[PDB]
C-alpha cells in the first residue's frame, strides 16, 4: 500500500496473509480475504504449489494469540484466467479447517451480481505490500482510501473491460495498492466490491481490480460443490 | 524442461512481471494458463513473476 496509514490492529478481521511456496526457492506473498470459515478469496496470479494463510494478523512478523495459521487444501483458479489480459484474476482457496470466528478473525460479505459499483466514489483497500517502488513490504497491515475511476482512466491496460474490472486510484495522487497487495479486498462503503489484481511497475495509479459482482455465479458454484 | 534463458533485456510495465537482462536464467513455474506470459522464478534475483514467452528459450536450444 502506497500513501496509506497503519490499520487499527484487527479492525479488518477478514484480512488474510498468504505465503505461497514452490519447491525450495523463495516464497511469494499476497493478500486475500476470508469469505467463509474455510474459504479465502484472492487473485489467480497468486497461485502456487502450496499456500499457507494467516488470519488474525496485524504485524505479520510477530506471532500472537489471535493468529490462525491454516494450510490451503485446494485451489480453485478461475477457468478463463489469461496472463495477457489478466482477465478473471480471481481464485478461491479451501482451507484445511474452518477458522474460529473471533473479534480478530471474521468473514467479509461479498456482493450480489446486481450490486455494480460506479466511478467517483471512494473505496478502501488494505494490505502488507510494498509502500513504494523501492521500499520494503510492510510488517503491519496498511490501508488507503482510493477513488473509483472511469474505465477510460484504465485505457492503457491491455483490453481493460469494465464488466470484469474496476479502475482504482486517482492518477493525480501517488496513493495506490501495489506489489504484495494483490488478492486484497476493495471495500466501498463497507461492502466488498473488488480484489487487487495488478497495476503499473512504476506505481502510477490507477490500478486494476477484479470486479467481484461479475463473479458471484462462479463463486457460488465453487462454494456449493465444496 | 523448465530451465530457460532470456534472449533480450526486458523492462516490465505490469507489477506482476519480472524485468531482466539478456542471459538471465529462469525456472518456469506455471505455463498452464493461456496468454503471452508464463510464471517464472529468476535464478539471478529469486523473484517470482511473469515473463513473456517470446523473450526466452530453453537453456539447451
Ligand atoms: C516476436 C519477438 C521476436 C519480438 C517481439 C518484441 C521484440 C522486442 C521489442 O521490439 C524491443 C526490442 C527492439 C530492438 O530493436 C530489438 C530487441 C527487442 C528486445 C525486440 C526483440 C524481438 O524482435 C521481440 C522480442
Amino acid at each position: 500500500i502506497i500513501g496509506g496509514t497503519e490499520c487499527k490492529p484487527h479492525s479488518r478481521p477478514y484480512m488474510a496473509y498468504l505465503e505461497i511456496v514452490t519447491s525450495n526457492g523463495p516464497s511469494k506473498f499476497c493478500g486475500g480475504f476470508l469469505i467463509r470459515r474455510n474459504f479465502v478469496l484472492t487473485a489467480a496470479h497468486c497461485a502456487g504449489r502450496s499456500i499457507t494463510v494467516t488470519l488474525g494478523a496485524h504485524n505479520i512478523t510477530e506471532e500472537e494469540d489471535t493468529w490462525q495459521k491454516l494450510e490451503v487444501i485446494k485451489q480453485f483458479r478461475h477457468p478463463k484466467y489469461n496472463t495477457s489480459t489478466l482477465h478473471h484474476d480471481i481464485m478461491l482457496l479451501k482451507l484445511k479447517e474452518k477458522a474460529s470466528l473471533t473479534l480478530a478473525v471474521g468473514t467479509l460479505p461479498f456482493p450480489s451480481q446486481f450490486n455494480f459499483v460506479p466511478p467517483g466514489r471512494m473505496c478502501r483497500v488494505a494490505g502488507w505490500g510494498r509502500t513504494g517502488v523501492l521500499k520494503p513490504g510492510s510488517d503491519t497491515l496498511q490501508e488507503v482510501k482510493l477513488r473509483l475511476m472511469d474505465p477510460q482512466a484504465c485505457s492503457h491496460f491491455r483490453d481493460f473491460d469494465h464488466n470484469l474490472q474496476l479502475c482504482v486510484g486517482n492518477p493525480r495522487k501517488t496513493k495506490s495498492a501495489f506489489k504484495g497487495d494483490s488478492g486484497g479486498p476493495l471495500l466501498c462503503a463497507g461492502v466488498a466490491q473488488g480484489i487487487v489484481s495488478y497495476g503499473r511497475s512504476d506505481a502510477k495509479p490507477p490500478a486494476v481490480f477484479t470486479r467481484i459482482s461479475h463473479y458471484r455465479p462462479w463463486i457460488n458454484q465453487i462454494l456449493q460443490a465444496n | 524442461v523448465t530451465l530457460f534463458v532470456a534472449l533480450y533485456d526486458y523492462q516490465a510495465d505490469r507489477w506482476t512481471d519480472l524485468s531482466f537482462h539478456k542471459g538471465e536464467k529462469f525456472q518456469i513455474l506455471d505455463a498452464s494458463p493461456p496468454g503471452d506470459w508464463w510464471e517464472a522464478r529468476s535464478l539471478t534475483t529469486g523473484e517470482t513473476g511473469y515473463i513473456p514467452s517470446n523473450y526466452v528459450a530453453p537453456v539447451d536450444s
